């Protein structure tokens, strides 16, 4: 029914950065929060950050809150991601997903809806 | 004194804004007067409300300054301007910096709102 | 983390469980604990959201519940078109927002 | 515009409360529509003081939803509905809302009051 | 009832301080009579807010009892008197206790000002 | 002067619950704070929890935070307390008392005015 | 915890003394340091409360005292019928209410 | 431009108390916010209190949070900084330092303008 | 703390940078990285304020930079009447106001 796919690069060194973009297709963008889970090559899946749906607010897990940024454009139907300072720790295939939270006025999910295929970054 | 300040630099008259808003609000043209005084008072304390000011005199916020209302010097505005003179400097954008304050106000308001849906 | 199995079997057909253990106050006091169905090599999908409910297009074999601090996903009519790696996920609060467990493979 | 979401739903009309709330305020007969619409005005805000929403457009509390008043789903209310609609289905129990929110508002105070005398 | 509390004693009459709020407000002698009452409603609530309790009925302050006002045991004041007697016994000292109001809220909010100037 | 009198069970299992209820008399209930003060066998008292005395507002040490329910109820003059998860560290004679907090307009206690003898929780 | 010897002696008639050591946010901030009484097989009952004051009922013999960071119980005319497990009892704050220390023995 | 000179004592038993104090001459005592900065004999310095311009508010390092007390007298002109339970962690030389905050509306610093000769403390 | 090399040297005439090594919150995050050169056995002078900022009285041979979490002091034209101990000293936040690193001998 929707579609959600991730752009980004592949192989950094450590201490430098790099930009992800995931665009979406098929449900208001604007509507629903969203988020990024990251799942390294040999481990589960984990929850890596989460926007609201207007953008104003974000939310990190701890092992990146003080490096990642997340952004949305809700005219160009996008969700960025800006991480700094890739560590190995880091190395991991990252999802977009529709869901995680809700504005208030709508009935509540904490869950992840709609996913992506992913993003493998490398360090 | 009521207005004694008038006169002083920003950062001293800063220290005595609760002598003006108590001076503020202490035949049928008389009572005119009255009622007109009393709508002033309320809509200066209605437009703080909107900006998320009801309970303070100095009251900051999360709008920035655009330097080009006015581009002097922290230290210039308080230490050596009178409020009458920046008053009359920022006249011609009070109006903008009133739009972007509601706007502000409406933003954080909304932010609230989510964060504290969040369980 | 939340504590999932390593590895669920069965022969097709028969009703497969999935725990997810967690504490007080990730599974107990939070009753948004949902389940995820990821086959090798794709991003997962979901199956199960709150306790007991179903996304649209998902098939009345899983069936979630929680009792205490340990919630479950059961899986009816075993079949090897279902078989995948199975995650729980529960909301942990506001200062921690999601926890996941290890993969369960079937 | 006033009262420009006044058709739109409850969800996209809560975006412009500063708009009405900035035009409520803004011969011996017409002294005395101006008082009452103060008096008005002021019952409003000390409605809302008496609440602890003293400062705020959009405030959220400690009373829970009955669901006997409106067992509407929240996506109905605030997605298909109207604040005019809603005002009709909700004006038989707003004097109950508005009770259980004093009743709430006085029990906050004082126990912030005691968390307060904790040392 | 309103006042009905009047006769019980300080603690017991705290709790229903919502039935005087909401009572205090709800020919050109009647008229000038409605304005003068709102103008009294407004200098309180603007006393309130000079002292930033803008949104509270019972607020908390930073100012020491000096207990030359008044050097009851707590629970002879709280227990044992009404608020009539009180106010007899501290209207000799009200313009003292209002004026460190006023100036303990106005170190405040230079304080949170500073603090907030922090980054 | 007053009384003041624990009621509850014995042995439980780990991971169960049990539900602990003192009756008051002699005083105005509903005028005092009540805590509830834990005794291992072997050990000194603690502290466990309180509560004030309308009942609003409900304090508990951390090794307890997440499990200890306290409620009071000033029309029938009794304290409960509902416990969880009752581990071999929380085994131990518990007493309720009268004191450890006042309602901003009453003199100062953080005491223990007024003691009971004590039910005694193992598991 | 609060520190207390863990016994506590003396001749009858002898001023005995009790101390209860505890931090600067425990005793020194806060002087709000009870005293307690237990007897064996029963509850505690109070005997000092605030730094100096005794309730109604309990004796002269039992005067509290407070210097610094160190909390003192001295029980003049000491006799057998006052014999029993001594405990001091500190107000830590509003994170933390209350700390009691170890019995001492007497 | 300006002269800061400190005052104090010398050897401390361990558990003990010490007042520093220090004058300002020179500048506009009352303009400036003032801190404590001391150097252990072996060691570099470290940041140890800062007061603001009206004395106000006082922050402290968090191994001296719980003792050290920090108050200035713009009619003197002068800073003053009672020290209890000094620890033999906490020898060193105190030196008192004009900077380090401004109240809102005067230019930032972050930073230590002005410094005196500093007062040896021992343990 | 910050780091620091514990010994810097070089010819008169030279220049000659001192790191100073910090995490995201220290030097990163704020960027108010100040340098200070403190003489043996007297108190430190102000040499660096901001990070490009020098106080009045201080010479242009005293360049701050600044690159990611790295800050650094250049002394161009060393001579033998500047030889001193250097500090930097970063704004770590609200919570932790100043950070120091180790002296700098030169
Ligand atoms: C008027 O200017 C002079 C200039 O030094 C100043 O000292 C004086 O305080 C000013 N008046 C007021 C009311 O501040
Ligand atoms: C400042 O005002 C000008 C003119 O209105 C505008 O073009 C510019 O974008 C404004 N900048 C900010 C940061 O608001
Ligand atoms: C009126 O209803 C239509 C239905 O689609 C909607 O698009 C339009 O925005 C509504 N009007 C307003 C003012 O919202
Ligand atoms: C809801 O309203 C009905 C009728 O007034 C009442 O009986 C019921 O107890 C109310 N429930 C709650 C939770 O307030
Ligand atoms: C009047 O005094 C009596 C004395 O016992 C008391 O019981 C009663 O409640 C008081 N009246 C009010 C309205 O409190
Ligand atoms: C109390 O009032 C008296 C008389 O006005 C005054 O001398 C004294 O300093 C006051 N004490 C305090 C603590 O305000």
């Amino acid at each position: 029914e929707v579609q959600l796919v991730e752009t980004g690069g592949g192989l950094v060194q450590p201490g430098g950065s790099l930009k992800l973009s995931c665009r979406a297709s098929g449900y208001t963008f604007s509507s629903f929060a969203m988020s990024w889970v990251r799942q390294a090559p040999g481990k589960g899946l984990e929850w890596v950050s989460l926007i609201n749906d207007r953008g104003g607010l974000t939310f990190y897990v701890d092992s990146v809150k003080g490096r990642f940024t997340i952004s949305r454009d809700n005219s160009k139907n996008t969700l960025s991601l800006q991480m700094h300072s890739l560590r190995d720790g880091d190395t991991a295939v990252y999802y977009c997903a529709t869901g995680g939270m809700s504005s208030a006025l709508q009935s509540s999910k904490y869950y992840f809806d709609f996913w992506g295929q992913g993003a493998l970054v490398t360090v | 004194g009521f207005l004694g300040a008038a006169g002083s630099t920003m950062g001293a008259a800063s220290m005595t804004l609760t002598v003006q808003a108590r001076n503020l609000l202490s035949g049928i043209k008389q009572l005119q007067a009255r009622v007109l005084a009393v709508e002033h008072y309320l809509r200066d304390q209605q437009l703080l409300g909107i900006w998320g000011c009801s309970g303070k005199l100095i009251c900051c916020t999360n709008v920035p300054w655009n330097s080009s209302w006015s581009n002097r010097n922290l230290s210039e505005i308080w230490d050596n301007m009178t409020w009458l003179q920046w008053d009359k400097e920022i006249s011609n954008y009070t109006q903008i910096i009133y739009g972007l304050l509601e706007e502000s106000q409406n933003q954080q308001e909304k932010n609230e709102q989510d964060l504290l849906a969040l369980d | 983390a939340l504590t999932q199995p390593p590895s669920v079997s069965g022969s097709p057909g028969q009703s497969v469980t999935i725990s997810c253990t967690g504490t007080s106050s990730d599974i107990g006091s939070y009753n948004y604990v949902s389940w995820y169905q990821q086959h090798p090599g794709k991003a997962p999908k979901l199956m199960i959201y709150d306790v007991t409910q179903r996304p649209s297009g998902v098939s009345d074999r899983f069936s979630g519940s929680k009792s205490g601090n340990t919630a479950s996903l059961t899986i009816s009519g075993l079949q090897a078109d279902d078989e995948a790696d199975y995650y729980c996920s529960a909301y942990a609060g506001r200062q921690t927002f999601y926890i996941f467990g290890g993969g369960t493979r079937l």
